[PDB]
């Protein structure tokens, strides 16, 4: 009673579907690509399956040093190649 | 109620109660050494947690 | 002299004051055009 | 890199999507505003 | 032990049956409203 | 009137200060009997071959624990599920020895436990309540059915009920989670839910009730002299309190009807406490919580660790330490 | 069992002086007009 | 007669936008081999 | 205003929950996280 | 001098009785272990 | 000593049970 | 009528979400922190703090992600994005846990917004403050529990990570490390939520069962209309109820639901109590009088002594994968076992 | 000093037991009218 | 159920508690050596 | 703890005094 337009009114009416139905797939296929493309690994840093370990390698690239941390996962992620 | 020696004495320094400058009165220039105060309190944080790290200031015992 | 962690500090003390200075002439702008009715 | 726009592609192509069929009545929101 | 086996028999029997007879007793019409 | 028509209008008489009622002529002797036992075992009961394996457990305070350590120790691994009341033992001392307290104790309990959400049902009868405090109480009884009786069969021994103790509480739970992970079972996550909800509840109920209290006091004196027992008006302005909760999330995220809020109050925690029994009942079959140990493979095969492979770890030492000298064969089946 | 040597007047004192100061409280409420 | 935005509008959408988003990229998981 | 009827709405984004979620527990079995 | 007007009677009734009493009891009964050791 | 304390504490909660159920304040219709 | 006062009347203006001027602080912090954790739930790996995968795209499942703390040689850096770890890149930012601490610093100031929010629209709407009052056990929990107890240890790394299963792996490494379960305060924690749960489940199923007959229908929720004066359920009969079945009742309403109000809320201050004992150690681990008899007696065992030897199993067989920095290699024959297991 | 163990709680109650009773029926008194 | 007259008012004036506490305080003083011993 | 016990019982006199005397019913002529 705030004053919006009731939301049973908006998701029922035509124009708020014609919007919809472009805007919320085109969403979910943003979201599918992220993925797909590959981007979501190299943004967030997270390793893809085949990039855990170094070939021979068992041990886990954990950080040691704080203030170079930054190196330390850089040199991680040379030794993965 | 009782008066006394001390008490005459002390009087003008409890007799405003409930005196006010009006309006906002010195209010923005609160707000300005407040912030001051945050900042102040940022600095001596970062330099305690070692993210604000200062040439000459070493944040250990062998300093 | 300044140093990177310095300098590092005053980036964060501008974003910081950025994104409540751009906040707060939002919050004030919209403020002085949707009044309400008295 | 190639992969920013095709993440970009359809969230831009969506939103250009509903400010047209938007826009006669955004504005009349924003007319009576003023 | 056989002594109180047989005692803890009665007891148990002799609470079984005032439940069960308890309930047999009219107990539907043991309430503040329709006492039929 | 006869003698059987004079003692049937005493049993179900409203007017006793405590309501016997048909239920009550179980729970009563019931209850005082586990009760007693209880009591005394707790205080002075030699200690008990809980595993079976002639390494007795000292359970009460006359044998060296408090309050926090002492329990009443399940019955012995070698009893199994075989009923080992008083009588079935060569004396009293062998019956000590094997753990009898905990069965006498924990079956006059249930038993007595089942007849007091029966006597609730018969008392709300008699008052001309409606009928459901006791479908309630059915959520703990449950619980109570889960750990001392359910958990027990289905494992193959009152050995593997839960001991009548603080401590043995806590062994209980620690063991349980090494073998069934009940962490990971989703009946346990919704027992918490139920738990953690249902005191968020009371403690939000309680809250807006408490603030939206209408004024009929002083500043001097307690607010709850507002309110007189017996008194036809409402003592606080549910509108007021509705105001303010569906301010503080949106309005129709609150409860303006007091009726559908106490539904709710009741069968929150209830729905979760079911769950939290059933998660115990059917562990007691070993379906267990899931299990995730290895499930993420790099592209070699190489495992990579999760949070539940660290989990996994920790319930290993609970295992292989549990009941250390019990166990002569590589697996723990039972 | 060789406990701490003060907890019985800890736990003497922690039952006491709050339960006698609970009584003293309700009994002159009592005897109030 | 109601305004289309609205603190309400903006609220809404800044779940609603990024959930879906989201629900698409955990779908394209689904189908990630090692 | 009142074209598309709330049930049909609602079936439908119902349905499409049904179908997400059951593509997650799909993928509990297949690919990453599968154990295999 | 003239009595003080601030002063009040202070109360506490029976059932605020039997909950402290029970609260200082089973705080004691819970506190008593560790106070042992 | 820390059984009899244990005990004695345990002994006054059952009082204390008993005195709240059969000497409560009467609650009074008003 | 200055540029303040009309700024608060737009804040303060009745809405379908209320905004309010703690609304700056709540709907910033509480979106971000809402939003960093579904952000590292999905793509964020804790690889390089943990040695763990913890998200969606690493094949984790709902139960298994969590946003993981910091690696333990971060100590308790705030490891802002700017600082001097991350350096600004984001990417790296992320892998050093930075969005553990991003979680919990706009976590813990937007918990503080919502409680300026639970007083703003009390004092608006003219109610008492006691759900704000209420919400001070949430937040002592928060704050004893996310920052206390880390800052008393070594790191954030000890701290809880956000997720379903890391939480789990707090409250196992709380049992074999500090034994929390013996703790009193611990124990007024689960009594005071165990204890709100049933007077949540006693008080909802009493009221729902002493209702008056306001009206025809058989589903009784449409005989309560919000503005009627008159109390919806028998005070008297729930009072008769109770004091027959249990011995004891309620008879003052507002007694009742103060008690619902203080029951969970000083069970959770209380286990903040003992946390914030954790974070020093300061564990309530065992009892000294035990101790010395079951060193000398080698015949005495209790459900305690048995505790300890599980907590013994916990500590080795976790503590090489669970704490990672510290490169403990217990070789197979030191790890306790007992007999075949 | 080797001191009988017990010789602490039982001056603290000597002490404590009757103080309290005294200082019961002192301030009932004080409240009545 | 009429209530019982045979109740009365107790009561023990400040003098008397100032002398009840000497008392009890000076008893305490003088056992307490021998009750340590 | 007997030498605290002895000075705690002798102060708590010393404080009797300091109320017996300075606190004391007032003696009013009637
Ligand atoms: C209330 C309700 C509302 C809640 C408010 C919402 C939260 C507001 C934001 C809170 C953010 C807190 C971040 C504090 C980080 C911290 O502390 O960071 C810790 C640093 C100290 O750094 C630590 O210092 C340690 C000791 O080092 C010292 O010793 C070493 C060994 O000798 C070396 O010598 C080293 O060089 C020397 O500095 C180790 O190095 C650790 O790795 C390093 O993390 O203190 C410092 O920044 C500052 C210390 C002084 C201020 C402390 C007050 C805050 C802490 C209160 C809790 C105390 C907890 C006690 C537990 C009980
Ligand atoms: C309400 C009263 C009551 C009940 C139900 C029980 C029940 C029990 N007692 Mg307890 N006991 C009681 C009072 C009771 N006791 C009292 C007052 C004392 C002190 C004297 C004891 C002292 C005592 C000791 C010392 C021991 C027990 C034991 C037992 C258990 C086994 C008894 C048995 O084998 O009987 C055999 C059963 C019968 C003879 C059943 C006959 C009942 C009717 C006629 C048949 C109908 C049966 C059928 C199930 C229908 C039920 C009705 C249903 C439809 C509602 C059982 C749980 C033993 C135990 O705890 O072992 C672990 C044990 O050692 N009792
Ligand atoms: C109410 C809103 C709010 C609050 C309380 C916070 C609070 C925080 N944020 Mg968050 N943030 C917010 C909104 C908020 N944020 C929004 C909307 C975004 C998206 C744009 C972010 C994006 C963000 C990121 C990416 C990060 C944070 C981080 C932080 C933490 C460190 C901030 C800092 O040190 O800046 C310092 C600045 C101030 C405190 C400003 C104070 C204002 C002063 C008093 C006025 C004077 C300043 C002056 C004019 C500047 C001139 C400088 C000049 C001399 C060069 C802190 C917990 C960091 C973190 O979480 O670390 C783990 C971090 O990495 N924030
Ligand atoms: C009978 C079983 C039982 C019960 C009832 C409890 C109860 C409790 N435990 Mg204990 N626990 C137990 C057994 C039990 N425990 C056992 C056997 C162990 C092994 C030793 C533990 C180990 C353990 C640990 C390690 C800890 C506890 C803690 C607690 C307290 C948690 C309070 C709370 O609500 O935190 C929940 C969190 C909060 C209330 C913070 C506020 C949460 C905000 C407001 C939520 C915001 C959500 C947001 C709006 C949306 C989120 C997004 C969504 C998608 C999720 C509570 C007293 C904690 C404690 O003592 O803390 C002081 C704690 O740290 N327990
Ligand atoms: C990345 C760093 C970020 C930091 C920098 C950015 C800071 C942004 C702070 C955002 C604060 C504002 C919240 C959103 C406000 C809003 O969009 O609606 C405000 C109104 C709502 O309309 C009106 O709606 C009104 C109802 S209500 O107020 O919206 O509830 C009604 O009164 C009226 O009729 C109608 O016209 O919309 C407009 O007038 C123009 C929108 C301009 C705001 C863009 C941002
Ligand atoms: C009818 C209400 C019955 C009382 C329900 C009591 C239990 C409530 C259960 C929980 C919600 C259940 C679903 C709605 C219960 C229900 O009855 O819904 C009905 C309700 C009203 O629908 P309409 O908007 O059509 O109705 C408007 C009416 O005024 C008709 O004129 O729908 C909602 O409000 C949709 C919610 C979307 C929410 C928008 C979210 C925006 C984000 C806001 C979050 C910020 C606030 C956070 C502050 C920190
Ligand atoms: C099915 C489970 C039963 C739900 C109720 C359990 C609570 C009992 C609490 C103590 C009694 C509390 C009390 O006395 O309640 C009384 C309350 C109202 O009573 P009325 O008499 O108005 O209505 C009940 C009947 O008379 C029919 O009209 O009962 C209802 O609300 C029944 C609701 C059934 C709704 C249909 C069942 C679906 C709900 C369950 C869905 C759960 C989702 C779980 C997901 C994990
Ligand atoms: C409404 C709603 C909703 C939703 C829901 C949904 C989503 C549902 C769906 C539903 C569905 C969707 C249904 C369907 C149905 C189906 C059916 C029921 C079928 C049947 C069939 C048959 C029976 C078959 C047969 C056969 C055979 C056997 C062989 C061959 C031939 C044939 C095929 C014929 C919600 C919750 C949101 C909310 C509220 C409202
Ligand atoms: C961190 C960060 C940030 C932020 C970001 C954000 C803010 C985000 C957001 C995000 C979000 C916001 C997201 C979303 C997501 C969502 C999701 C993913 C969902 C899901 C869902 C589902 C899955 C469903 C299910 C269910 C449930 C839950 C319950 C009921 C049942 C069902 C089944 C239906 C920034 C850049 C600022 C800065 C830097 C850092
Ligand atoms: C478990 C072993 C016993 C199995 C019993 C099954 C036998 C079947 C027939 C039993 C007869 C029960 O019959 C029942 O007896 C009682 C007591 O005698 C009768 O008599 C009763 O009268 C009224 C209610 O009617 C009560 O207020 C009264 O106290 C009681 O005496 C009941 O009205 C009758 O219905
Ligand atoms: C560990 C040691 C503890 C020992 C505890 C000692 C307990 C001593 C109990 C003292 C009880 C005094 O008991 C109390 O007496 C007063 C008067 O004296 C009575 O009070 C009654 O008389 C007074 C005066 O006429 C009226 O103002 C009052 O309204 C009326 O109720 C109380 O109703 C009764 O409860
Ligand atoms: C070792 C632990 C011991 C802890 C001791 C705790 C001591 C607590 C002291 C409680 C003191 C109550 O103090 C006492 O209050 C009552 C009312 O409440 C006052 O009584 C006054 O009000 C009442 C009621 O209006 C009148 O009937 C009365 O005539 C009047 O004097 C007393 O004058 C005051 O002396
Ligand atoms: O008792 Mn008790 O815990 Ca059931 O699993 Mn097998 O059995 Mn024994 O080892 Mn593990
Ligand atoms: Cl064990
Ligand atoms: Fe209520
Ligand atoms: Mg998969």
């Amino acid at each position: 009673t705030t004053g919006e337009r009731p939301f049973s009114d908006i998701i029922t009416s035509v124009r708020y579907w014609v919007i919809h139905s472009i805007t919320i797939p085109a969403l979910f296929i943003a979201g599918w690509l992220f993925v797909s493309t590959g981007l979501a690994y190299d943004v967030f840093g997270t390793p893809r399956p085949d990039s855990y370990y170094a070939q021979e390698q068992r041990s886990i690239p954990l950080v040691t040093d704080r203030f170079e941390a930054k190196q330390q996962v850089e040199t991680f992620l040379e030794q993965l190649k | 109620a009782r008066r006394t020696w001390l008490g005459d004495i002390l009087r003008p320094l409890n007799s405003e109660y409930g005196k006010v400058a009006p309006g906002w009165g010195t209010t923005p220039l609160m707000a300005v050494f407040m912030g001051l105060f945050l900042v102040f309190l940022l600095i001596i944080l970062e330099i305690y947690n070692s993210t604000l790290i200062l040439d000459g200031v070493n944040v250990s015992w062998k300093a | 002299t300044i140093t990177p962690s310095l300098k590092g500090f005053f980036i964060g003390l501008l974003s910081g004051a950025v994104v409540l200075g751009l906040t707060f002439a939002v919050l004030i702008a919209i403020s002085q055009i949707d009044k309400v009715q008295r | 890199d190639w992969r920013v726009l095709v993440v970009l592609l359809p969230v831009l192509l969506a939103a250009g999507w509903a400010v047209r069929n938007i826009l006669p009545y955004a504005v009349k929101q924003v007319q009576k505003l003023l | 032990m056989e002594t109180l086996k047989i005692t803890v028999y009665i007891v148990v029997t002799f609470f079984v049956l005032l439940f069960v007879f308890g309930f047999l007793s009219g107990d539907p019409a043991r309430n503040p409203k329709r006492k039929d | 009137a006869n003698l059987w028509e004079r003692f049937c209008n005493w049993v179900t008489s409203t007017d006793n200060r405590l309501y016997v009622g048909w239920f009550g002529v179980i729970m009563i002797p019931t209850l005082l009997a586990a009760t007693i036992c209880f009591v005394i075992a707790f205080i002075a009961a030699p200690p008990v071959d809980i595993d079976g394996i002639r390494e007795p457990v000292s359970g009460s305070l006359l044998y060296g624990n408090n309050i926090i350590t002492g329990a009443v120790v399940p019955s012995s691994n070698a009893i199994g599920l075989h009923f080992y009341p008083i009588w079935e033992a060569a004396s009293l001392d062998e019956w000590l020895y094997n753990g009898g307290p905990y069965q006498l104790i924990i079956f006059h309990f249930l038993l007595g436990a089942s007849c007091y959400m029966g006597r609730q049902w018969e008392l709300s009868y008699r008052l001309g309540m409606r009928p459901w405090i006791c479908v309630a109480y059915s959520a703990p009884l449950a619980s109570a059915f889960a750990v001392f009786l359910i958990y027990p069969i289905g494992q193959g021994s009152f050995s593997d009920g839960m001991p009548l103790g603080i401590s043995g509480t806590f062994n209980f739970m620690i063991v349980f989670q090494a073998e069934h992970n009940i962490l990971m079972h989703p009946f346990h996550q919704l027992g918490v839910a139920g738990v953690f909800g249902g005191a968020l509840f009371c403690a939000m109920h309680g809250s807006l009730v408490t603030s939206s209290l209408i004024r009929e006091t002083t500043e001097t004196e307690s607010a709850n002299y507002g309110y007189k027992f017996g008194q036809e008006e409402e003592t606080y302005n549910i509108v007021a309190a509705h105001g303010y909760f569906g301010r503080l999330i949106f309005q129709y995220a609150s409860f303006n009807n007091s009726r559908s809020l106490h539904f709710f109050l009741a069968a929150w925690p209830v729905v979760g406490v079911w769950f939290a029994a059933l998660g115990i009942s059917t562990m007691a079959f070993n379906l267990n919580g899931f299990n995730f140990n290895h499930s993420v493979i790099d592209a070699k095969g190489n495992v990579i660790n999760t949070w539940a492979d660290i989990i996994n770890r920790a319930n290993l030492g609970m295992e292989v330490m549990h009941e250390r000298n019990a166990h002569n064969f590589p697996l723990d089946l039972a | 069992m060789e406990v701490n040597q003060l907890g019985l007047i800890a736990t003497a004192l922690f039952v006491l002086v709050p339960s006698v100061f609970l009584i003293i409280l309700y009994v002159q409420t009592e005897s109030q007009q | 007669s109601y305004p289309i935005f609205t603190v309400r509008w903006v609220a809404v959408h800044t779940l609603a936008v990024p959930t879906i988003f989201f629900l698409g990229a955990i779908a394209a998981m689904q189908f990630i081999q090692r | 205003g009142g074209r598309i009827p709330l049930w049909i709405v609602a079936t439908v984004a119902g349905m499409g929950v049904i179908v997400i979620v059951g593509l997650f527990f799909y993928g509990a079995y297949a690919g990453l996280g599968s154990s295999l | 001098m003239e009595p003080n007007p601030n002063r009040q009677p202070v109360e506490l009734n029976r059932t605020s009785l039997y909950l402290g009493l029970l609260l200082i009891l089973v705080l004691a009964l819970l506190f008593s272990s560790y106070f042992f050791n | 000593m820390e059984t009899i304390t244990y005990v004695f504490i345990f002994a006054c909660i059952i009082a204390l049970f008993f005195f709240a159920i059969f000497f409560r304040e009467p609650p009074r219709i008003t | 009528r200055g540029w303040f006062d009309i700024l608060d009347d737009w804040l303060k203006r009745d809405r379908f979400v209320f905004v309010g001027w703690s609304g700056i602080l709540l709907f910033p912090c509480a979106y971000l922190a809402l939003g960093g954790w579904l952000t590292g739930t999905t793509f964020v790996t804790s690889w390089y703090t943990h040695g763990l995968a913890s998200s969606y795209l690493e094949g984790c499942n709902f139960l298994t992600v969590a946003v993981s703390t910091p690696a333990n040689s971060m100590g308790h850096s705030l490891l802002l994005l700017w600082g001097p770890e991350a350096q600004g890149d984001f990417t790296r930012w992320c892998q050093l846990g930075g969005l553990w601490t991003f979680i919990a610093l706009h976590g813990a100031f937007g918990l503080i917004g919502f409680m300026l929010r639970q007083f703003e629209i009390a004092r608006l709407v003219g109610v008492r403050p006691y759900n704000a009052i209420a919400f001070s056990a949430p937040i002592a929990v928060f704050v004893s529990v996310f920052l206390i107890y880390p800052l008393g240890q070594s790191s954030w790394f000890f701290a809880p990570s956000f997720g379903v299963a890391a939480i789990f792996r707090f409250l196992l490494f709380f049992q074999g490390f500090h034994n929390w379960t013996l703790n009193p305060f611990h124990m007024m924690g689960v009594a005071g939520v165990l204890g709100g749960a049933l007077l949540c489940a006693i008080h909802g199923a009493t009221v729902e069962n002493t209702l008056f007959q306001d009206g025809e229908g058989a589903s009784t929720f449409r005989a309560f209309n919000p503005t009627q004066a008159e109390e919806t359920y028998s005070m008297v009969t729930a009072n008769r109820f109770w004091s027959q079945i249990f011995g004891i009742a309620f008879s003052n309403k507002r007694w009742l639901h103060f008690f619902m109000l203080f029951v969970p809320v000083t069970g959770l201050w209380m286990s903040a109590i003992g946390v914030v004992g954790l974070a020093l150690n300061l564990r309530s681990y065992d009892f000294i009088s035990q101790e010395i008899r079951a060193a000398e007696d080698p015949e005495f065992e209790t459900f305690y002594t048995k505790n300890l030897l599980l907590n013994e199993g916990i500590r080795a067989w976790m503590a090489p994968q669970d704490q990672p920095h510290e490169n403990f290699v217990f070789p197979e024959e030191v790890l306790p076992r007992g007999n075949a297991l």
